[PDB]
């Protein structure tokens, strides 16, 4: 790797400058160099890495969207022939994305996931190891499709079933946890009842929970609660 | 449209 | 270039595609394949161009000045010794913004301008040169920093010179090069009271002529000429 | 800051 040589101090170091400079890509790079150091990370290292690629490919969906809504309106009826520039362009930026997530899941496999024993690391990078094939599915159409959506439901439920044996129902990774994974019920799996029972069910148990907790544990909790609030609000 | 996640 | 074997047509469909989809960087390297094809570009195509860059280098620019506030702040008194990696990487933004700079006038000297015998193309491309050369000077500390900050002036020179002989004074082209030349002077060249002399002038001659104009015309001088008046609202 | 060019 083009960071092999630089300290990872300094590459942490250099992670955090680049969020600063909003240059997400290059945090990206130096998150990547920083894992492939082999070390286990950190709670703030683990957030560096998730954030650098959440707004990487986030860059890379939003840019696939636009071009995918182009291309299905020039394929409609009474459309004047383009030639094969949209679907040639909206394919360059898709391959472009699936190279991201390969790159954000082989890191996790290669070797993450099977170092994280704690129920922070281990949830945190099987969601992420969800997200991303949840990502590789809204872009998927080929043979392995359903292959792929079930990577993104498997990850998902191992990191639920750890989080709900190892953690309360307000820490905030297992909140995360729940909120994507009902996105992935709703948007993925064609599964809307069980997206909106999951994000009822998660902030109702939290709600409960938030009693036990200091001023800035519940800020924390709170704010995770009102992303599904509003979540089911589109939903219901 | 982008429901939320984090 | 990796452009090379694309139609000159499709490089232009996606670079308005790439524009849609918030990718400058796409839009950038697909107008650079198109100038490279060695034909001149349209009215619309030097948009294409000078959009796509604009918004790089643009970004390059926020970097690096979040990125040198940091470094000089970390020289001050009192400031713990942080090891190379601000100035490290600085510098990597900065080499990344001087080789898009160099880039741009590269495709402005072989062979943009010297096949430019319009005014609007030649003013507009002369006023890109001096703009790529200001931003060098923006970063620029050797022995050639006279010598960058003197080719940014003498191509603005050049481009104003052709403006007041070739267009009228609410030519949009003409006061988007007097709006930037004035920041030149007051950011560049140290020289606030000749920029405040050209943007004042600049707008006085602009709102003579504008009984001229169509509605549509009058729009877009009024525009840049907001601009102008914001400038001077700043400086003085 | 940046004072407004185009
Ligand atoms: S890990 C990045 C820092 N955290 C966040 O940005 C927010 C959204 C505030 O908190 C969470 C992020 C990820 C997860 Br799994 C839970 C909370
Ligand atoms: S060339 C891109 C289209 N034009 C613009 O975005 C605005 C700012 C509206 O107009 C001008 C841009 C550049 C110049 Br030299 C003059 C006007
Ligand atoms: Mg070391
Ligand atoms: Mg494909
Ligand atoms: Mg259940
Ligand atoms: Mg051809
Ligand atoms: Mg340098
Ligand atoms: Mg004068």
């Amino acid at each position: 790797g083009a960071m092999g040589s630089m300290e990872r101090a300094s590459l942490i170091q250099k992670a955090k400058l680049a969020e600063q400079a909003e240059r997400y890509e290059d945090m990206a790079a130096f998150m990547k160099g920083a894992v492939e150091k082999g070390e286990e990370l950190s709670n703030e290292e683990r957030c560096l890495l998730s954030v650098a690629y959440k707004n990487v490919v986030g860059g890379q969906r939003a840019a696939w969207r636009v071009l995918s809504s182009i291309e299905q309106k020039s394929n409609e009826e009474g459309s004047e022939e383009k030639g094969p520039e949209v679907r040639e362009y909206r394919e360059k930026v898709e391959t472009e994305l699936q190279g991201v997530c390969d790159t954000v899941l082989g890191l996790l496999d290669s070797h993450l996931i099977k170092e994280a024993g704690d129920a922070e690391s281990r949830v945190f990078y099987l969601k992420m190891k969800g997200d991303y094939y949840r990502y590789l599915a809204e872009v998927a159409t080929g043979d392995d499709k359903k292959r792929i959506i079930d990577s993104a439901r498997s990850a998902y439920q191992e990191a639920m079933d750890i989080s709900k044996k190892e953690m309360p129902p307000t820490n905030p990774i297992r909140l995360g946890l729940a909120l994507n994974f009902s996105v992935f019920h709703y948007e993925i799996a064609n599964s809307p009842e069980e997206a909106i029972s999951l994000a009822k069910t998660t902030f109702d148990e939290a709600m409960a929970d938030l009693h036990t907790l200091s001023e800035d544990s519940y800020k924390d909790s709170t704010l995770i609660m009102q992303l599904l609030r509003d979540n089911l609000t589109l939903w219901t | 449209g982008f429901p939320a996640t984090v």
